[PDB]
């Protein structure tokens, strides 16, 4: 017969292995395929779809109130409205999104993001806003004259309901890393901030307060690697009715 | 033996050089599109940044252990280079270094001039790592505690594996080194990592029997092929 | 890739289909 | 339009724009389409040639990893006096993917799935720690696992004539072997399994909601083949499943609140955020508060 | 200029020289170039054809040998009363190449390295030697080793639901098998690992010097899968690493003084030569004293 | 199936083995290569670079003083200045060099060496030296008229600062052997010695004493074989912070 | 040389690159 | 993978066997051959001498 | 003959050299 010898790793069970294995049911014919709508083949197809940011993550906001930001007319110029942390692995406004949930099964990420905002005031309401992205290095900006030195777009309300801000990929390394430290030079993305460019101006029969909905998605330059167990789910016990499967 | 260097609005001439060194046989260049990562159009200032800056001079004395400076940290507050560093998240460049020291035909002494990539320092006789103020000296630089072990527990005797020249006072009065970009990444954040350390070590001490005089050592450095990305508001050390 | 079993479902995993169409989810409009 | 994609997309150089009637940063979210604004239209860009691969996010790679689906412990001993609820040197299990949450949440990202299932069985043993017992060494036992279709007859005792396995598939294995392994084909009466099912299983109104017996793979019946020894042992069996040859349709919102039961989708949430019924994300003091703000000194 | 070199160089025959303006034995060290004087220019030589190979000093051969990186011992028993610092039938280790000095000194000859890592795990066991215990034989236990990324969640106890391993890679192996083995790819976010790092890991000034989390391979989590027996054992696990597919840049001065810590490059030296802070080489009585001088009788 | 049998050596773990082994992370894409300065592919590239000899290894010399030899004017002719032992495996002036450190990972060596000396006196200083290599067989020579019968160079101080002495490969066997015995016919290399050829002569305003720095490297005929653990490093305990990797 | 794994990083060591250039360390001058 | 079975004689050590076996020192170069007088290749060459 | 090792010295024994010259021992005369 053939002379042979056994290597280190013989008989081990590795959960990421890929081999053929013995069929239980010989000569079995599986059911024919038919066309079904909406087939998916790479998870990067799902990550390109817009989903809502939870920007209003505050103690007083309950349920659906957390998915919108309310804005109103101001007596003073150049004022800050809100800001968003961009750390897409950590708990925060971006986490419960299609891009956030899928990314938390992986450890490294790369590529550009888009934020889109929709205005939901009356037809008679008017205003202008400035949306800014600041690259990392120090504290989040608190004044319009500091923030406007970064990447930004100035938005006019009108017949088109919505505006997109691109967050471009700006990094020293090819990938950023989902290490458990928000202040690491391998992890921090910088900040998004929003200011009044003019004022929210409305007539007496419109509501005095109007709402923004914010959305996020990845562009097609996006990439993910090094898969892991997701931290978004867990158990300390067997579920209800799990014993009945043995009885 | 004779050399002229011309960059931007600055020029240096020397009548007693000894060739010059190109680290690992390379020359500085801009980042090509097949190695790039950040997608924004880069700032490239040319003659505003790519010119000689001269640091404070230091005195060579009978007890001197030697001196060091870290790059880019020593230049992060100087001229239009310092302004571009403070307004951008990312930087990249090479460097051209010129070290100057002269004395009479009756003096003797020798300096090793060496450029060390990733010179991570150690502390002496303790388990605790060096602090931020031990490392980040800026334009003043620092001095060696134990030059015989390069302050890292290796040795001075083998330091000739790095890009280097000598100043030997009977032979020459200047040393010149050209440094490429030297990092694991195509660009970096200039306020927290140093690519290169310049070190000057007196292996044979200064001596004479003629009239005493103060003998200074002077360092001039020029950035080459500077690029900056990720424009924002100004941030300092 | 090694397979000596008769039934085709016994084989190793298949990791070579790089075909995509994001537009059925991102642009479902006429 | 369908195309082959092996790497992330390149970026092209771009110039100043000032053009009437053209507004690439404005969009109409109400249509249901995602924004088509490109980086070259939003900012000035350099050329970049992109070499990042996309293979680790293929659906076959994302789902095809072996995961725990069952864990059962029982006493190997003389059972002559044991109560009727006991696993008397054998057990039965109805195969499901709902009992352990990491596999459940990944499969529930899709509405329909088609796959073959690779099954691996791992066994361990220990001496029972009663005050009459020293340690004594561990036996190299033989086990039998028999595959039985949904609702068919199963053995009533360790030495039943049902274990003769005349047409059922059985696998026999020892504790000293590598783990036992085999592949079960895609067995559904339909062209795919239903991961979710908005209906009732029978013609009368009293049936179970959300359960569809066509998606149940079958039963696994397991025994020790040896007779009992003079002393008792505890035996633990673990079952692992790896999906392969996968097709998937209609992706879904992920589960956010904890699971309650294997039978249904019922919910309650944590008592406080994160993952509470009224608040999924953890709180901050205001919409102007930056939670990990860098401090300069 | 780059060329292919498979053997050491030949020597050529040479004659008397007496020539004005030519001085091949004189050199200019101040330039930083090494001396280019050849043997044929210094002495009269014969022709020699040289057949000595150079392959044992290739960088892949110099670095690609399996070396010890971790050694841990723990008690396998009932841990119900044990203090909180104990390894209670499991342990966690953060993968590093700094703890054992023969591998550390070899890797520290270079500034940057790129390699894949082949990992081998070796296990041994003994009976606990308390005065109540005889010898009793040794069990053939099953172990699980799970790979977990840097900073991710790790199991809190031997029977945690975290061991279900739904997307993490796990390997299961027995003490009676050959050693367990697998390859981890080059995983850095950069094009090479940094062996030395002259910087700080974060945007604030209070971070660690000389540590760069991008170079950390990950965590290894290890448990015994069996329940505890009626008697205690001591289990020891050893981990070996072999680099392969290696590239290396910018060679460095070797370490001379003893290492103090895994965290940094700190030094102290021996109390007397060799390898003291003031004296690396052992002393002799004078620069005229020959230390192993041959005596003729 | 295939008939087989197991050989002696089945299941062993050998630390110098070379086999394929199972990948932990399937479908993983490693980061693209980029050009980095100073790549090295054979350790014989490093061994060809000059590094400083510790010739002044004496009880009174501290730190950097050990790396230079001081010379001064003499009243008597033909005098010895210093000598160097050539046993490149043993502790001595050659050990802490690029050629010495790399060679101590191996057991056999072959090929030629070069020693280079640099004069560091004033410009007005003058002198001539003779540098000699003596093949083995008996005691180190102590007089110039004995030493000059060996391989030698006569050096004149001038505008060129430095001189090279070649130590040619002269051996009966193809390799020399790093056995733990300095007096073995398979190990001993012979001796290097330095004498005054004239005198060190200087004017009143120069320093009366001048220094030499000595350097060593291998030529491209050099070779090494039979790798081993280096004796230059060791431990009796775990290092500080090594326990924290388990906590 | 035997390799039945799909990922190329699983392979045995590579010991056939005999290319050298000492001059980048020994002669770094213009 | 390949289906296999073990024969009688598996794992035995026979002192007259002839197989390849693992090299201790990879990439090692043995010393060059040179001519030496009086090589012998069969013991029947010695047996023919008085 | 089966050999999958890279170093040539790892191979099985060689038993095919039938060349002889007894005359160097039996007839060493001019």
């Amino acid at each position: 017969g053939v002379p042979t010898y056994l290597l280190p790793g013989s008989g081990q069970f590795l959960t990421t292995d890929d081999h053929s294995s013995a069929p239980v049911l010989p000569c079995f014919n599986p059911t024919p395929e038919m066309h079904i709508p909406g087939q998916v083949r790479n998870m990067l197809e799902v990550v390109q779809v817009e989903s809502m940011m939870e920007i209003n993550n505050t103690e007083s906001a309950v349920g659906m109130e957390r998915l919108k930001v309310d804005i109103s007319a101001l007596t003073d110029v150049d004022q800050l409205l809100f800001n968003i942390p961009l750390d897409i692995q950590l708990d925060g406004p971006l986490r419960n999104t299609l891009v956030g949930n899928i990314s938390r099964y992986y450890t490294h990420w790369s590529g550009s993001l888009e934020m889109t905002f929709m205005f939901c005031g009356s037809f008679m309401a008017t205003g202008k806003l400035i949306l800014c992205y600041t690259p990392p290095g120090g504290s989040c900006p608190t004044t319009r004259e500091t923030a406007m030195l970064g990447t930004h777009v100035v938005w006019d309300f009108g017949l088109q309901s919505s505006v997109t801000l691109i967050i471009p990929w700006i990094s020293g390394s090819h990938y950023r890393m989902f290490n458990n430290d928000a202040k690491s030079t391998n992890a921090n993305v910088g900040y998004v901030t929003c200011f009044m460019q003019t004022n929210l101006i409305v007539p007496s029969e419109s509501s005095d307060t109007c709402s923004l909905i914010g959305f996020i998605a990845a562009k097609d330059d996006f990439s993910l690697r090094l898969m892991r167990d997701s931290p978004d789910i867990g158990q300390l016990d067997h579920l209800h009715a799990a014993e009945a499967a043995y009885q | 033996r004779v050399l002229q260097l011309k960059l931007g609005n600055s020029a240096i001439v020397t009548q007693e050089a000894a060739n010059y060194c190109c680290a690992y046989g390379e020359w500085p260049n801009y980042l090509p599109d097949h190695e790039a990562v950040a997608i924004d159009k880069p700032t490239q200032p040319e003659t505003a940044t790519d010119r000689f800056y001269t640091l404070r001079s230091v005195k060579w004395e009978a007890g001197s252990t030697g001196w060091w400076w870290k790059l880019p940290d020593a230049l992060n507050n100087i001229g239009m280079f310092g302004q571009n560093v403070q307004h951008h998240y990312l930087y990249r460049s090479g460097f051209l270094i010129h070290v100057q020291c002269n004395a009479t035909k009756f003096h003797q002494g020798a300096l090793l001039v060496v450029a060390i990539p990733e010179h991570q320092r150690g502390a002496h006789n303790t388990n605790t790592s060096p602090g931020f103020d031990d490392i980040m000296k800026g334009e003043e630089g620092g001095t060696f505690n134990h030059p015989y072990v390069l302050d890292d527990g290796t040795s001075l005797a083998c330091a000739t594996i790095f890009p280097h020249q000598w100043i030997n006072l009977r032979t020459n009065n200047s040393a010149t080194i050209v440094l490429p970009w030297m990092n694991a990444a195509p660009m970096d954040f200039p306020l927290r990592h140093n690519q290169w350390t310049l070190a000057i070590i007196p292996v044979v001490p200064l001596g004479t029997r003629t009239m005493s005089s103060m003998v200074p050592i002077t360092v001039s450095i020029a950035p080459m092929c500077c690029e900056f990305n990720g424009l924002r508001h100004a941030i300092t050390q | 890739q090694i397979n000596f079993y008769k039934d085709s479902y016994a084989a190793s995993a298949s990791k070579q289909d790089f075909s995509q169409d994001p537009s059925k989810f991102t642009e479902p409009v006429v | 339009i369908e195309s082959i994609i092996k790497t992330a997309t390149d970026t092209v150089k771009s110039e100043i724009n000032a053009e009437l009637g053209v507004v690439p940063s404005l969009n109409a979210v109400e249509t249901g389409a995602t924004s088509n604004t490109e980086p070259e239209e939003a900012i000035q860009t350099r050329t970049v040639i992109n070499q990042h691969g996309v293979s680790e996010t293929l659906v076959e790679n994302f789902l095809s990893r072996a995961a725990l689906v069952s864990k059962r412990s029982f006493e190997y001993k003389d059972h002559t006096s044991s109560a009727a609820q006991t696993d008397k040197n054998f057990f039965k299990w109805t195969i499901n993917t709902r009992s352990f949450v990491q596999l459940r949440r990944k499969l529930e990202l899709f509405t329909y799935l088609r796959f073959d299932a690779e099954i691996t069985i791992l066994t361990t043993v220990a001496v029972n720690g009663s005050s009459n017992n020293t340690y004594v060494g561990l036996p190299d036992l033989t086990l039998q696992a028999m595959f039985v279709p949904t609702g068919a007859l199963t053995p009533e005792k360790q030495d039943s004539f049902h274990w003769q396995s005349g047409s059922n598939a059985s696998v026999f294995f020892k504790i000293s072997d590598p783990p036992a392994r085999m592949t079960i084909p895609f067995m559904c009466i339909n062209s795919a399994y239903s991961v979710f099912y908005d209906g009732f299983a029978g013609f009368e109104k009293s049936g179970l909601y959300g359960i569809n017996p066509a998606d149940t793979i079958g039963n696994l019946c397991v025994r020790i083949v040896n007779e009992h020894q003079p002393v008792g042992f505890t035996v633990t069996v673990r079952v692992y499943m790896k999906p392969k040859h996968i097709k998937a349709w209609a992706p879904r919102p992920p589960r956010t609140l904890p699971y309650m039961s294997i039978a249904n989708a019922n919910y309650k949430g944590k008592g406080r955020a994160p993952n509470a019924l009224n608040a999924i994300i953890g709180n901050r003091d205001s919409v102007k508060t930056m939670p990990h703000n860098i401090v300069t000194t």
